[PDB]
């Protein structure tokens, strides 16, 4: 009930990172 | 008087994120859309809800211009 937003923000949170065109 | 939020800049790649279906089905659901940003002075990376699927059928710039 709680867990799913937890997941979600951390699955988003390290998608961004290689996502982001840094290198 | 009024006040308008809005997000824009280039996109590296416009391509939706899709995720499991949570009903019992098959294909490609998708559950958000990536959209890349670039600026001058300001530059990030978000995602949006995947209802703007239809939003993205007509635009006719490019691959994420602007």
């Amino acid at each position: 009930a709680m867990e799913l937003e937890d997941r979600k923000y951390w699955q988003e949170q390290l998608n961004k990172r290689d996502k982001k065109k840094k290198k | 008087k009024e006040t308008k939020e809005v997000y824009e800049g280039e996109v590296t790649e416009l391509t939706p994120e899709d995720a499991e279906n949570p009903l019992g089905g098959y294909g490609k659901t998708i559950s958000h859309v990536i959209v890349g940003l670039k600026s001058a002075k300001g530059t990030k990376t978000l995602r949006l809800d995947p209802t703007i699927y239809e939003s993205i059928q007509r635009e006719k710039v490019s691959i994420g211009d602007v």
